[PDB]
RNA sequence: GUAGGAUAGUGGCCUACCAUGGUGGUGACGGGUGACGGAGAAUUAGGGUUCGAUUCCGGAGAGGGAGCCUGAGAAACGGCUACCACAUCCAAGGAAGGCAGCAGGCGCGCAAAUUACCCAAUCCUGACACGGGGAGGUAGUGACAAUAAAUAACAAUACCGGCUGGUAAUUGGAAUGAGUACAAUCUAAAUCCCUUAACGAGGAUCCAUUGGAGGGCAAGUCUGGUGCCAGCAGCC
């Protein structure tokens, strides 16, 4: 049972906080580790486009999701992002300059899509979903 | 230091918890559409002017009757809605503070109380005349319709004086007519 | 509309107005003339003859 | 034994789309004439809003 | 602990001698902090959880250290001296540096405005009623955030439903601000707001958007295309 004692005051609050870290919620908040992860705390982050790839859908699906291959300016690091809505793989080329945000589910996948935590906002300073309605025009250089 | 920043501001107004309640979306159209309100937000506004009003005097209740403290905090709000118009002489308890509704504060507006004194054909011409600088509560000309009207200016309601419902100088439209007439 | 509020003022006398009254509102009523200066070049040609001494520090602000 | 999926399938069923053009109607009311008809809509003049 | 030195002054603050003491699972010592502390902020049955760089209070720093003069007051940096790192000019002999002040530039990044006007207000300062003040204020950029609030109102006709209501790019005249502009007003001077001559609405083109319509969760077993493709889908 519990410590009920009324000079038990430290043993409840110790016992607590020593508890608190089998929380998982309270773990990633606590360990210090936001910072040795791609974004490192940030809600988005540019890269440059290195590679188109293709990848399988989940069973029970079938399909190829297009995603891009693209690595974080300010780490060096490289990354798998998802290029949402039809036809949307056209206005992305190697070397481009992409806006990334999360994929929703704060770092981990979403869907049918495996190992993917990212997705494309901008390209070459330009929107996304501009482009996909014309609203705008990806800039020739 | 910016000494504007020392200005204060609060929100007016909250989201419902569950956007998608049909008995609520259905009881909310139908007030807006009597009441002719532009949108949610005002009749969320009112909302959350009564239920301030109703937890200011729920707590007021929960004090012993002879607390100063209540007994000052109740007089004061009771004289506050007496004095527009929400409660009666007879209705001197605190009691009935908690048996305000919305359509109470609703009937206040200057809006509500223009269409029913007849200046108006409809809530929506109420609407239209007011935030057209035809109507006046005192001498002061007043454009808004959430305008909350008190027990002592409800009777002095009227067109504008610089208005053509209230005075002369007749609209543009009218004055050009004339114009395009005269030949 | 149809309504305004100030403020005014009343002197014993224009002498009482002039030793009393800021600039600007002598030279609104015509009491006082205005005086073309920028304070940008005041301030620079104080920083210029702040370098010199003597005599010649009077032209040596114009620069 | 197919051509299932591919990169260089990026957009088909987009352009295939036929294009229809957009019929001109006359704009609605905004605002406190919107919710009028709103109003007159569902509870004066009147299966779900949208029933075949 | 004793006696001195130094200090504006107490004190191992420092010196000489003496004693072996001092802290610690009631967590010392060591380490981390993407740690300045507080007044406070967000959320609110109650208890709680999370945040607090930033305008008020206290502390610290002026590229990193160290030393110091003047002075009532500084270990000052829009003061000096030295070293370290950067770095401008040079006639090559020398000479000058400190924007975490207001603007502004490069860099960095997801991420933040004008190299403007003024001491008119608040106050500070000097020998001084008077000078000065990028403190501070004004104006510029500004969908951080917050407040109010347009995009239509009314009749005739024709349709519909029970005199009463709803619809109509059919007809009819009324109303008005977005805009525009004398003028006045505002203002340190301007500008904006408020007020207001003359203009300013019929598809009132003065044309509302952002997301959705299997369920959670409000809204189509409509029509065409595609055919586990393309794509959608926070979850199913
Ligand atoms: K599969
Ligand atoms: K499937
Ligand atoms: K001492
Ligand atoms: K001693
Ligand atoms: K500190
Ligand atoms: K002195
Ligand atoms: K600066
Ligand atoms: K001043
Ligand atoms: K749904
Ligand atoms: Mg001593
Ligand atoms: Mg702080
Ligand atoms: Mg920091
Ligand atoms: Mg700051
Ligand atoms: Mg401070
Ligand atoms: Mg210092
Ligand atoms: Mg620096
Ligand atoms: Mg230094
Ligand atoms: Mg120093
Ligand atoms: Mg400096
Ligand atoms: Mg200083
Ligand atoms: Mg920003
Ligand atoms: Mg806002
Ligand atoms: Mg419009
Ligand atoms: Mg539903």
């Amino acid at each position: 049972g519990k410590t009920r004692g009324m000079g038990a005051g430290r043993k409840l609050k110790s016992h607590r906080r020593r508890q608190r870290w089998a929380d998982k919620s309270y773990k990633k908040s606590h360990l210090g580790n936001e910072w040795k992860k791609p974004f490192a705390g940030s809600s988005h982050a540019k890269g440059i486009v290195l590679e188109k790839i293709g990848i399988e859908a989940k069973q029970p699906n079938s399909a190829i999701r297009k995603c891009a291959r693209v690595q974080l300016i300010k780490n060096g690091k490289k990354i798998a992002a998802f290029v949402p809505n039809d036809g949307c793989l056209n206005y992305i080329e190697e070397n481009d300059e992409v806006l990334i945000a999360g994929f929703g589910r704060k770092g981990h996948a979403v869907g049918d899509i495996p190992g993917v935590r990212f997705k494309v906002v901008k390209v070459s300073g330009v929107s996304l979903l501009a482009l996909f309605k014309e609203k705008k025009e990806k800039p020739r250089s | 230091v910016h000494v504007a920043f020392y200005r204060n501001y609060g929100k007016t107004f909250k989201k419902p918890r569950r956007p998608y309640e049909k008995e609520r979306l259905d009881a909310e159209l139908k007030l807006v559409g009597e009441y002719g309100l532009r949108c949610k937000r005002e009749l969320w506004r009112v909302q959350y002017a009564l239920s301030r009003i109703r937890n200011a005097a729920r707590m007021l209740l929960t004090l012993d009757e002879k607390d100063p403290r209540r007994i000052f905090e109740g007089e004061a709000l009771l004289r506050r809605m007496n004095r527009y118009g929400l409660l009666d002489e007879s209705q001197n308890k605190l009691d009935y503070v908690l048996s305000l509704t919305v359509e109470n504060f609703l009937e206040r507006r200057l809006q509500t109380l223009v269409f029913k004194t007849g200046m108006a054909k409809s809530i929506h011409h109420a609407r239209v005349l007011i935030r057209q600088r035809h109507i006046r509560v005192g001498r002061q000309v007043v454009n808004v319709p959430s305008f909350m009207v008190r027990l002592d200016s409800q009777k002095h309601i009227d067109f504008s004086l610089i208005s053509p419902f209230g005075g002369g100088r007749p609209g543009r439209v009218k004055r050009k007519n004339q114009k395009a007439a005269a030949k | 509309g149809g309504k305004s509020t100030g403020f005014g003022l009343i002197y014993d006398s224009v002498e009482n107005a002039k030793k009393y009254e800021p600039k600007y509102r002598l030279i609104r009523n015509g009491l006082d003339t205005k005086v073309e200066k920028s304070r940008k070049q005041m301030k620079e040609r104080k920083n210029r003859a702040k370098k010199v001494r003597g005599v010649k520090k009077t032209k040596a602000g114009d620069a | 034994g197919k051509v299932h999926g591919s990169l260089a399938r990026a957009g088909k069923v987009r352009g295939q789309t036929p294009k229809v053009a957009k019929q001109d109607k006359k704009k609605k009311p905004r605002g406190r004439a919107h919710k009028r008809m709103q109003y007159n809509r569902r509870f004066v003049t009147a299966r779900g809003p949208n029933s075949s």
